[PDB]
């Protein structure tokens, strides 16, 4: 074990000084040495590696190392038992094994092994004394830093240990050092200005070609899709530096690109991913405005995926939606975002009419997704924008038509009718101020659902009056089952009185 | 950020229901969980004056869906959560998504478990820090939304 763990740093230094053949061979063949120069270039000496942020791969490789250590322990115990039976005729146990602490399995190309803490200490001392990450940064070929790039703190300290590699001929590395940068400070500012001018030439200038433009903007989009909020902020900061007044770079400067559509397809896909993963309401608003103005409508698959992604934004991020459309501060930006979403979904609905299969009362037949349908109906609850009302009225007549029944639902696989309006959605309908949505909720209600809807809050007084009327109707229809479903008569009685100051059902509760 | 006003705090401390009615929307939004705990939970006092106080608490509790959120949070099973917390504490003595994303997407019991784990980890970190001040960063607690 001691020879193995002390043998790793010598081969590490040799591979670091000769990365073309020995360094590549260590990168490809030996996972332990591969991890080792990864540690010395990251300056973050941790098992599992900081480069691999994937938790399931971390746990899988940790379990692999644990199984390898257990198998090594069993093999060492068996071999020591054989040697003891040959020499001293003694039984070898776990507490009486010297070869367990003196020996290890010789599998350098197999599974990675846990480095000892003192081994990590001397590796980090060697890295600090000899700047091996700086040597790899000077090493243009092979660029294992760019291989790992294909993560911000180890990048930052690696660059700070390698000030002299500020350019690095790959344009992905140029933008990587740009996101790092986003006497010595003045020199760094001047070199950042030169790199910004170079990238402005590479994106908007006469030398702006498709390959480098796609590489630059795809690197920005993938570091936007990176889960770290600091990474998202740095990526949007770099995008604004190269290019909602804080998002006018995306809304206005970005459409002025020479290669705008050819990058805009990938931009639309990656901003759909960033709508899935994003948290900032204003950045989400900018994303929605940009997609409403710039999504390719031509592809059916892309348009359906866009509608499904906006549906996931509406449903799964209802808290962020509430912050966007808080009734305390009705903003023109929120009005424009609501109009944009209504326009997007209205174009989508026109595309079908021109997973669950829904058929219209007019005879139109298409297969949408119930989450998308809930997204349109939640927009219907969000209500009419102050600017445009035609799209709102058209969608309202599409899903909730006047004096004619709703478009009915069926399953795609089994063709069975499905509940298009769940109980929570009907609760949203009742708490909404639209009379058509309120009445559409009011039809087909169970008495228990009526009880739950009365118990829930946030609902207007007129909807309380209608719910009271429907509860009185349920009393007149079946009082016994409703009384059986009633749990705390005094509690719902006080609730009915409180809504009264906010009759037959109250009399039933008192009886 | 908006801090709790002294008028709101003295109204809460003096439990004056007319004062709580006089307070406006955002401070009541801040003071929701205790008030809804008052209005829903089994009252220790059974006096009729407290009954009118409770119905006025309902009167002011009109208009909030975070009430239903707290209803679900109370519906989570606290005994199982407590014993799991105790076992995790004993283990500590002996997620691809971010924490905010897991808090959002995961349901109320997972939300309680994750905030409990973060609080217990910070408490253990302080107890092992022994008065040495550090900084602990959590995106859930640093996300202003």
């Amino acid at each position: 074990s001691t020879l193995y763990w002390k043998a790793w740093p010598l081969l590490l230094v040799v591979a670091a000084f000769n990365p073309e053949n020995i360094g590549l061979a260590a990168w490809e063949e030996y996972p332990t040495l591969k991890m080792l120069m990864e540690m010395v270039m990251t300056n973050n000496y941790s098992y599992p590696p900081c480069t691999l942020t994937d938790e399931e791969t971390r746990t899988e490789m940790l379990n692999r190392e644990l199984q390898t250590a257990q198998r090594e322990k069993q093999e060492i115990l068996a071999f020591e038992g054989h040697l003891a039976a040959a020499s001293t005729k003694q039984t070898i146990t776990e507490s009486s094994s010297l070869l367990l602490s003196q020996l290890t399995s010789l599998d350098p190309q197999g599974p990675p092994r846990r480095p000892p803490p003192h081994i990590l200490d001397q590796v980090k001392s060697l890295n600090q004394s000899l700047r091996l990450g700086h040597l790899l940064c000077r090493s243009r070929n092979p660029d294992f830093l760019l291989h790992i790039i294909q993560s911000m703190p180890w990048l930052a300290d690696l660059v700070q240990s390698s000030e002299g590699s500020l350019d690095v001929l790959p344009v992905q590395c140029l933008c990587e050092f740009l996101l790092h940068d986003a006497a010595k400070k003045r020199q760094r500012q001047q070199k950042q200005r030169q790199l910004l001018g170079r990238l402005q030439d590479l994106l908007l200038g006469p030398k702006a070609d498709e390959q480098t433009t796609c590489e630059v903007l795809d690197y920005f989009l993938r570091r936007l899709g990176s889960s770290q909020v600091a990474s998202r902020v740095l990526a949007m900061k770099g995008l604004s530096l190269v290019l909602l007044q804080g998002y006018q770079w995306l809304l206005r400067d970005l459409p002025r690109l020479p290669l705008f559509d050819s990058v805009r397809s990938t931009t639309a896909l990656a901003l759909q991913q960033a709508i899935h993963m994003e948290t900032d309401p204003q950045t989400i608003s900018a994303y929605l405005i940009y997609l409403s103005q710039h999504t390719p409508v031509e592809e059916q698959a892309q348009h359906s995926d866009l509608a499904l992604d906006v549906a996931r934004l509406v449903v799964e991020r209802s808290t962020i939606m509430s912050h966007l459309f808080s009734k305390l501060s009705p903003s023109a930006a929120s009005d424009a975002v609501l109009s944009a979403l209504l326009s997007i979904f209205s174009r989508y609905v026109r595309r079908m009419r021109q997973q669950v299969f829904l058929r219209w009362s007019s005879g139109e037949t298409a297969t949408m997704h119930i989450l998308v349908v809930h997204a349109m109906v939640i927009l219907l609850t969000l209500g009419p924008p102050r600017a445009d009302d035609s799209e709102f009225q058209a969608l309202l007549d599409i899903w909730f038509p006047e004096e004619k029944p709703l478009p009915t639902a069926f399953l795609v696989d089994t063709s069975e009718e499905a509940l298009l309006l769940p109980d929570w959605l009907k609760l949203r309908m009742i708490r909404s101020e639209v009379l058509r949505l309120v009445d559409a909720a009011l039809q087909d209600l169970e008495p228990q659902q009526l009880l739950l809807f009365v118990q829930s809050f946030g609902i207007p007084v007129s909807s309380m009056s209608k719910l009271l009327q429907f509860l009185d109707q349920a009393v007149a229809h079946d009082p016994q089952t409703l009384e059986q479903n009633i749990m705390d008569k005094n509690y719902m009685a006080h609730l009915v009185e409180v809504q009264h100051e906010r009759q037959t059902f109250h009399s039933l509760l008192t009886a | 950020l908006q801090f709790v006003s002294p008028f709101a705090f003295e109204a809460m401390q003096k439990v004056d229901v007319v004062c709580l009615a006089s307070l406006s929307d955002p401070e009541l939004r801040l003071l929701l969980p205790c008030l809804v705990r008052m209005a829903l939970c089994a009252p220790a006092d059974q006096s009729q004056s407290w009954a009118q106080d409770k119905k006025l608490i309902l009167r002011l509790l009109s208009g909030v869906e975070a009430v239903n959120s707290i209803v679900a949070l109370l519906s989570v099973d606290f005994h199982a959560l407590e014993q799991d917390a105790s076992k995790e504490q004993q283990l500590r003595h002996k997620l691809q998504h971010g924490l905010t994303l897991e808090f959002e997407h995961s349901d109320s019991p997972r939300r309680l478990r994750l905030v409990l784990s973060e609080l217990l980890a910070i408490m253990n970190k302080v107890s092992e820090s022994n008065g040495e001040f550090f900084f602990k960063s959590s995106e859930l607690f640093e996300s202003p939304v």
